[PDB]
């Protein structure tokens, strides 16, 4: 399910059916992630192919309608409308509307998936709905439960979330993606509510305020965020170029106090920051602005093998700029064959570095 | 005697000297006393000690006969003191046992029987 | 304006010391005192040195702690500390304030301390 | 006691073990880069003090006292035995002005003799000395100082022993009036033309220095 | 016991220690002096000059800073610097003249920075000379 | 050109001499080892009998 | 957002919340290790950060009972065109009690130079 | 006037001199004065104050003529202060008292009365 995002698709790999968790503090990018996967989506929904698109269902749960109407409009300035279903329930309603609008919508992507196709839907947020939820238990004097939630809080969730998943061949290889959205406080994940729903999912999209503050956006920490399929979903022609990233990625955060004492540093550990300062700095992805795959293998090799280390740590944001608008006018043949057959043979995997190496050095 | 309050004004010492720091004459005296009492409290399960050889432990530590002693030699030490007095000097063990009491004539026997023990 | 002016300077003076102790605590058992300022080294010391001395023989628990009770008249009491925070004592081990009555029992014991080191 | 205050403070705790966890290993850094400097330093000291061996040149019948130390903490008892070796030299001679190496040392004995500190050094923690260094500090000390007058002066230093265990040490710098009375200075060919003896004292002040802070 | 021990070290980098030398020339202030297997026990000064290690093959050529040199009864020569300089391929003409040119300017400059520059003047002259 | 007259001591007078060597060779063969080798950043503070200082200076 | 306030506005923006979050980074450093231990890169950043920060202060009208200097009214036109000479290092000599409690940029200047008297 | 904000500086000063580093001259000034006026601000219970006595006080404390004072000292000093000018320069105390504020005449004399006395004893 490639969302467009390059700290996404590169290190945590969604796939059509799994239920992948947006969780994190208020104001960090958890929508950001959907938002943007939703608009790279008409790289193939505009297509002829059914089995390739995927239409995207947003679930408005406590937000006003200001913001509703304001998440519409963004949509359609960028032409996303023509495939995606907004269920808004906003906070003024009666508590059960917010109760119902997940299920509601659930049932309306589930119609894709049964009729043999792909849905994506987000549920944003079910923080809010679980508070609706206490409400009308609370005021029908049902037994409260730790933090004043009933017993079947759980059996909510999980009777939500297990609805989306992957079809068999014989039952029409259909499929439902969920992204449920959880806001916690203060980045406690230990609360109750978090607890059922990172229990439920198939992994995590951890956001921190603190990492959105350094620049580092969308805000997504690699050391937290997870994902229980991996490479059984994500693209061959970037598994080659990732199963690396993670690695490099995995030291840095280690070695990641040394870079604020003086040069005394080894040269091992040195290389390592090289890295980091350069490889985070590629993850940083402006919004509105998803990728294809054709498009992130270029950025990721380069980045892997070590050819930006030469390069200024302030110049790497131009870097990506000067060099797509490269290859799409003298190694376009290049990127086609790699959005065509989503692999890289050993011809391209030298043909790249080639074209790389040489943009390297004329910069 | 006071065996009880010199341990809890150990730890406090003892962990307090644990930093690697350097200490007086008084601190690590005491610091090398309580060590040596530390490791004699040690007992295997299912091995029950008669007190008439309980006390002549106890003498040994606080007098600090048991100082001088090698720290990976305590162990050993133990079972190799009570043959030592079976061997040699029974009569007090069958004293304390049925008295239950060191009257001031025992303590003397005692003393130059355990003094010639650690020299050796 | 009940206890005495000397008696109220002393107290306030034993309570302060003992204050600064635990207000370094912290500093103590992450680093320890070899980072500890020459005057901040010097008030824990004679702070140990008076929070040991403030424990006292009891007759009733004697049978706990093997030594015999001790009574100490507050006249002698306040002129004791008052010698340990006038610097008078920082030669003596720490251990001599330990479980000690009066203030020349300090004294005592510290010699006795000195037949003991071998 | 609420679990905000102790999920604050626990959380920067954490933050100090990473500080010091990683001081560490960037000190077995700063520690082989600093045997290059140690090594060059006492195989060079041993070819001057080869020439004192051979030729007696003892000292025989107002003092100058110097503290090699640093200006940095967090180094463990490093200004306190050196602070304390001092002190009792300071006892058999109160006379004898003192002139320490780093402000930090300065403070230690600054309290208990104000009067002897004339002179002190800073920024030399920093990273390893050399003898451009070394020969510049020697120099002021005969200039505004004035060594050359002083009958017997005395160096303090640390020596490592180990790399869990120092040792404070001392070493004399024997001056110009002192190698002439050199019981065995007659063997050596000698022109009392170049100032040999002279020019000897404010070199050997210098080296010697340099071995005893690198 | 054959030959003489040379201990030619710096408080930087320690070339000779404890190894047979044939024969050394290095400048002293009394004048250039030469050293052999058996020499008399002599204490001079060493001035900003140039030395040579002699050995059975082609000697070896460096410049000297300066500082003392000691010859040890036990037929032991010592020599104490600063910095050391390789034969020629070290130093450069180019690299030279800046500065010292520099210096006749810093008698035109204040006094006191003008008394180091009487002293480098030596120094550079004789660089020159080492060119040969 | 006396250097022991009005100049400075003998470890100053090889001191000249080995900055002068030092910064007289080729610019590719100077490793950062040479260059810190000749910088210093301390500062030289007398003192009187009171703990009374003199106006800082450099060395 | 960029398309909002401006493409301008937005980067001296996002440059002035990067610089006062490093500075809180290197909170722990500054006071564990000095402020000497600090890189080039990092001391010189410090150093504005505290600026800034400091430079964010305005005395208000309202509570001019409470700071005693009367209120500053800045016009968000010069405001962003104040932090963005700050950002430059344009004002590395001027001490950081200037830009306590200051309205405009141009007042800053003027402050530095009245306590120089 | 800026005692409050003084006060704060104080504590932000006397916290990073825990580090066990060396003081500069600004740092240590502060840290002096910051030091005393704590210590002036301690009074004993069942003791008020009237208003001509504690702008005295303060006075002497926010300039600085306390810094070279021990500190110990700041003690017995309030009280001889006062008596000091209970007795010779109470013509000032009383105009404090009535006006309750400070004239360009008022600070010339109370300034000369506060150097006159640190020059005694
Ligand atoms: N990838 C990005 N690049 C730049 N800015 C971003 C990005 N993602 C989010 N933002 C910023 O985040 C803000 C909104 O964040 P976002 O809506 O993603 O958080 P949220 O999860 O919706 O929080 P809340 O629960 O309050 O809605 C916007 O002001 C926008 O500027
Ligand atoms: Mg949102």
């Amino acid at each position: 399910v490639q969302t467009g995002l390059k700290a996404v698709d590169a290190l945590v790999p969604i796939g059509r059916g799994q239920r992948e968790l947006i969780i994190g503090d208020r104001q960090t990018g958890k929508t950001a992630v959907a938002l943007d996967t939703i608009l790279n989506q008409k790289r193939w929904n505009n297509g002829s192919d059914e089995s390739k698109k995927l239409y995207c269902v947003y679930v408005a749960v406590g937000q006003k309608r200001s913001t509703v109407a304001q998440l519409v409009q963004t949509l359609e300035q960028h032409d996303a409308m023509k495939y995606s279903i907004i269920v808004a329930a906003t906070a003024s309603e009666a508590a059960p509307l917010q109760y119902l609008a997940p299920f509601t919508a659930a049932s309306i992507g589930e119609w894709f998936r049964d009729n043999g196709k792909h849905a994506l839907i987000v549920y944003d947020d079910l923080s809010k709905q679980a508070v609706a939820y206490r409400q009308l238990s609370l005021l029908l004097r049902r037994p409260p439960g730790r933090e004043a939630y009933p017993g079947d809080v759980f059996y909510l969730h999980s009777r939500l979330l297990e609805r989306a998943a992957k079809l068999s061949e014989k039952e029409g290889s259909g499929s439902l993606t969920a992204l449920p959205v959880i806001e916690t406080q203060g980045g406690d994940v230990s609360a109750y509510i978090p607890t059922n729903v990172i229990s439920i999912t198939d992994g995590q999209i951890f956001l921190e305020a603190e990492l959105f503050y350094k620049g580092i956006r969308p805000a997504i920490n690699v050391g937290l965020s997870v994902s229980r399929v991996g490479s059984a979903a994500q693209v061959k022609a970037l598994k080659q170029v990732a199963g690396s990233l993670k690695l490099f990625l995995a030291q840095y955060r280690e070695v990641a106090a040394f870079a604020q004492f003086g040069s005394d540093l080894d040269a091992s550990t040195k290389q390592t920051l090289v890295r980091g300062e350069r490889l985070t700095q590629l993850l940083k992805q402006n919004q509105y602005s998803p990728l294809a795959t054709e498009e992130q293998v270029p950025l990721i090799y380069a980045g892997v093998n070590g050819h930006l280390d030469g390069i200024e740590l302030s110049r790497i944001g131009e870097f990506e700029s000067s060099f797509l608008s490269y290859l799409k006018s003298n190694h376009n043949e290049l990127l086609t064959e790699i959005r065509e057959k989503g692999e890289l043979s050993k011809e391209l995997l030298a043909s790249l570095k080639s074209a790389t190496e040489s943009f390297v050095a004329t910069f | 005697g006071s065996l009880k309050l010199f341990l809890a004004q150990y730890r406090e010492v003892a962990a307090f000297a644990q930093f690697g720091s350097d200490l007086d004459a008084s601190t690590k005296q005491t610091l090398v006393r309580g060590e040596r009492l530390t490791q004699l409290l040690k007992q295997n399960q299912y091995s029950p000690l008669a007190t008439e050889e309980q006390v002549p432990l106890i003498y040994a530590g606080v007098n600090g006969h048991l100082d001088g002693i090698e720290l990976s030699r305590i162990g050993e030490f133990e079972s190799s003191f009570l043959s030592y007095l079976k061997s040699n000097h029974n009569e007090l063990l069958t004293e304390i046992r049925e008295k239950g009491e060191l009257s001031k004539e025992l303590l003397a026997s005692l003393k130059s029987a355990t003094e010639s023990f650690v020299a050796t | 304006a009940v206890v005495g002016q000397e008696h109220y300077d002393v107290a306030s003076k034993v309570q302060e010391t003992l204050q600064t102790y635990k207000s370094l605590q912290d500093i103590i058992a992450i680093l320890g005192m070899d980072e500890l300022s020459e005057q901040d080294k010097l008030t824990v010391e004679r702070a140990r040195k008076i929070q040991r001395f403030l424990s006292q023989p009891f007759a009733v628990a004697e049978v706990f702690t093997g030594i015999p009770g001790k009574l100490v008249r507050l006249k002698d009491t306040v002129a004791s500390f008052k010698a340990v925070l006038e610097g008078k004592y920082d030669n003596i081990p720490e251990h001599a304030f330990y479980m000690v009555g009066g203030i020349e029992d300090v004294v005592a014991k510290a010699e006795k301390l000195a037949a003991e080191a071998n | 006691a609420t679990l905000k205050e102790v999920e604050m403070r626990l959380k920067s705790i954490k933050n100090i073990e990473k500080i010091t966890k990683t001081m560490k290993i960037v000190a077995s850094t700063r520690l082989s880069k600093a045997e290059k400097a140690k090594i060059s330093a006492k195989k060079m000291d041993e070819a001057e003090q080869l020439f004192y061996k051979n030729a007696e040149t003892k000292n025989l019948d107002k003092e100058l006292i110097v503290a090699i130390t640093s200006d940095k903490g967090l180094c463990g008892s490093i200004h306190s035995q050196l602070a304390k070796a001092v002190r009792r030299h300071l006892n058999d001679q109160p006379n004898a002005d003192i002139v320490t190496i780093g402000d930090k040392i300065k403070m230690q004995l600054l309290r208990t003799h104000p009067n002897n500190i004339k002179l002190s050094i800073n920024g030399i923690g920093k990273d390893a000395p050399t003898f451009q260094e070394s020969a510049l500090i020697a120099d002021k000390l005969l200039s505004v100082m004035k060594a050359g007058t002083y009958p017997k002066i005395s160096i303090f230093y640390n020596d490592p022993v180990s790399s869990l265990s120092f040792e404070p040490s001392e070493k004399p710098i024997f001056n110009a009036k002192t190698i002439e009375q050199s019981p065995s200075f007659g063997k050596f060919e000698i022109d009392t033309d170049a100032n040999v003896p002279r020019d000897l004292f404010e070199y050997t002040l210098a080296n010697q220095m340099l071995t005893a802070m690198a | 016991s054959s030959g003489l021990k040379l201990q030619f070290a710096l408080p930087h980098e320690t070339l000779y220690s404890g190894s047979e030398v044939t024969q050394v020339n290095l400048p002293a202030k009394s004048g250039r002096i030469g050293v052999l297997a058996n020499h008399v026990p002599t204490v001079e000064q060493l001035l900003p000059g140039v030395v040579e290690v002699m050995e059975g093959s082609n000697s070896k050529k460096f410049f000297i800073s300066g500082g003392f040199a000691t010859v040890q009864p036990d037929s032991q020569l010592c020599v104490t610097a600063i910095e050391a300089f390789p034969l020629e391929s070290f130093s450069q003409e180019n690299i030279k003249n800046l500065l010292a040119e520099a210096k006749k300017n810093v008698s035109s400059s204040d006094a006191r920075e003008a008394a180091e520059a009487a002293i480098q003047v030596e120094v550079l002259e004789n660089l020159q000379s080492v060119l040969k | 050109s006396a250097w022991r007259k009005a100049g400075i001591s003998y470890a100053a007078y090889l001191n000249v001499a080995a900055q002068a060597i030092r910064s007289s060779l080729k610019t590719e063969l100077q490793t950062a080892s040479v260059l810190n080798r000749s910088q210093t950043d301390a500062f030289y503070t007398q003192y009187k009998n009171g703990t009374a200082a003199s106006e800082p200076t450099p060395i | 957002d960029a398309a909002v306030v401006g493409q301008e506005h937005y980067d001296v923006a996002s440059k002035v919340q990067e610089t006062l979050q490093t500075y809180k980074s290197l909170q722990d450093i500054i006071a564990i290790l000095g402020m000497d231990e600090l890189s080039e890169q990092d001391k010189l950043t410090v150093e504005r950060a505290r600026k800034i920060q400091r430079f964010l202060s305005q005395p208000f009208a309202v509570a001019e009972v409470f700071t005693g200097i009367p209120g500053k009214l800045v016009r968000l036109k010069d405001t962003v065109a104040s932090f963005k000479a700050v950002l430059e290092g344009k004002y590395d000599n001027i001490p950081e009690h200037a830009f306590y409690m200051v309205g405009g940029i141009e007042d800053v200047v003027a402050k530095a130079e009245k306590l120089a008297a």
